[PDB]
C-alpha cells in the first residue's frame, strides 16, 4: 500500500470468492478495514462488482447486517446508508441493504420477507459491515463448509498484487497465484495500451 | 350584523371596552362624576387589564370551537380515544359530549368498554361509536399504509398487522388518513410509548 498506492478514489479491500454449484459468491472486505464507513463500504461494493463483471456476471449487492431493514443506529443505519450511496454510483445494478445473511443469499426468503426489496434472485455480492464478520466468514466457510474458496485478492491498488492468508495450503496459493496471474495480464494490457 | 344578530352576545369581551368609555363620557358631561378620565386610552388600558385569559381563555377556546361548528354545516370534529376503557377518559366524555365539544371515537373491545360506561353511570355515552381495531373495514387498508411507510424502518406486513391491532397505531392511523379529525391519548400510558406511534 505504501509503494503502489490505490487508483483514483479507490480503497484497498480483500475479496474472496466461495465456488457453490449454482453460484459463486464475492466477500468483501475480508483483509483491510476494520470497520469502514458507508462511503467506504459503498466503494468496495463497487469494486467487487466490477469485478464480477469481470467474469460475465450481473453483480446483486447485499450489505450486510445482523439486522432486516430496520436502518437503526449502528450498524444497520451504516449499511442502508451504504447500499444508498452504492445505488447512486451504479444506478443499474441491484444493490440492497440492511438485511441479514440469509436474507441476502437466499431469494425465497427475500420475497417471502420483504418483497419490497429491490434485490431480486439473490444476492451474489456479500459486502461486510466490519473486518471481524468478513474474516470470520470466509475462514469459516472455508474450513466446514464443503465449497472451494478462492483469496483474499487485494483489490483497489494501481498494480497487481495480493497477499495470501499465511494459513494457506499449497493448493490455496496455487488457485491464489492463477487469478493474480489473470490480474497482472489484465493491468499489463491496459496500461499498454 | 343583521337579523340574526341585533346586539352582542352575552360573554363578548369587548362589552367593557366600549361601554364603560361611553358611560364615563355620560358621567363626566352629566356633571355627576367628581372626578374627570381624562387619559381615555390609558382608561382604556386598564379596563382591558380587568379581563385577561385567567379568566376568559378557555371561554373564548369553547365558544371558538362552537363557532366553528357552526360555519361547518353543523359537523362536530371526530376525535378518537384509544384508551376507550380509562375511567377519567370517560368521566371526561361526558362533559364533553353534554357541551358538545366533539364527536368521541372509543377504541377497544366493545363489551369490555359498554361495561366499564354502565359501571361508571355515564349515561351520556351510550351512543359514541366504539371500534375494535382488527374488526374495522379499513383495518388491512390501514396495514398497509403503515408498511408502505416503515417497510425500512423495522416494519414488514406481518409486525404492521401486528401494531394496527393497537389502538394508539390506529388512532394514529385514522386521523393521518383522515378517518377522524384528531386524537387524544396517554391517559393511562407513559408519554414516550403514548406518543411514538403517533
Amino acid at each position: 500500500l505504501q509503494t503502489i498506492g490505490v487508483y483514483k478514489e479507490g480503497i484497498p479491500a480483500g475479496l474472496n470468492f466461495v465456488l457453490l454449484e449454482d453460484k459463486f459468491l464475492v466477500l468483501a472486505d475480508t483483509t483491510v478495514n476494520l470497520n469502514p464507513t458507508a462511503e467506504q463500504c459503498a466503494q468496495i461494493a463497487l469494486q467487487a462488482a466490477k469485478i464480477v463483471e469481470y467474469f460475465g456476471i450481473e453483480p446483486r449487492v447485499a450489505m450486510l447486517s445482523y439486522s432486516n431493514f430496520s436502518g437503526a443506529e449502528g450498524t444497520p443505519r451504516k449499511m442502508k446508508k451504504a447500499a444508498e450511496i452504492a445505488r447512486s454510483l451504479r444506478p443499474d445494478l441491484m444493490i440492497e441493504g440492511d438485511m441479514q445473511a440469509d436474507t441476502a443469499v437466499n431469494p425465497e426468503i427475500m420475497e417471502r420477507l420483504f418483497p419490497f426489496s429491490g434485490l431480486k434472485g439473490g444476492a451474489n455480492v456479500l459486502v461486510f459491515p466490519n473486518l471481524e464478520s468478513s474474516n470470520i466468514a470466509y475462514k469459516l466457510i472455508q474450513q466446514i463448509g464443503k465449497a472451494e474458496v478462492i483469496g483474499p485478492f487485494l483489490t483497489g491498488v494501481r498494480r497487481s498484487a495480493n497477499v495470501l492468508q499465511r494459513t494457506t495450503t499449497v493448493d490455496g496459493i496455487v488457485n491464489s497465484v492463477v487469478f493474480t496471474a489473470l490480474e497482472a495480464q489484465y493491468i499489463k494490457e491496459v496500461l499498454k495500451s | 350584523f343583521g337579523r340574526d344578530y341585533l346586539i352582542p352576545k352575552p360573554f363578548d369581551t369587548r362589552v367593557l371596552l366600549w361601554v364603560a368609555p361611553e358611560v364615563a363620557k355620560a358621567a363626566m358631561k352629566s356633571g355627576v362624576a367628581t372626578r374627570a378620565i381624562e387619559d381615555w386610552d390609558q382608561y382604556r388600558e386598564s379596563l382591558e387589564a380587568l379581563q385577561g385569559p385567567s379568566k376568559v381563555f378557555i371561554r373564548s377556546a369553547i365558544n371558538r370551537v362552537h363557532q366553528n361548528s357552526a360555519a361547518n354545516g353543523g359537523e362536530l370534529p371526530r376525535i378518537v380515544f384509544p384508551e376507550g376503557t380509562s375511567t377519567k377518559v370517560l368521566k371526561a366524555l361526558a362533559t364533553l359530549v353534554e357541551e358538545k365539544i366533539c364527536q368521541p371515537i372509543l377504541l377497544g373491545y366493545p363489551e369490555r368498554v359498554k361495561e366499564k360506561i354502565k359501571a361508571l353511570d355515564i349515561p351520556l355515552l351510550n351512543d359514541v361509536s366504539i371500534v375494535h381495531p382488527s374488526s374495522h373495514p379499513k383495518y388491512f387498508s390501514f396495514v398497509e399504509k403503515l408498511y408502505s411507510l416503515r417497510q425500512r424502518k423495522g416494519i414488514n406486513l406481518g409486525e404492521a398487522e401486528r401494531l394496527m391491532a393497537d389502538p394508539n397505531y390506529f388512532a394514529a392511523m385514522m386521523v393521518n388518513q383522515g378517518e377522524a379529525d384528531g386524537m387524544v391519548s396517554g391517559s393511562s400510558i407513559n408519554y414516550a410509548d403514548a406518543v411514538r406511534p403517533i
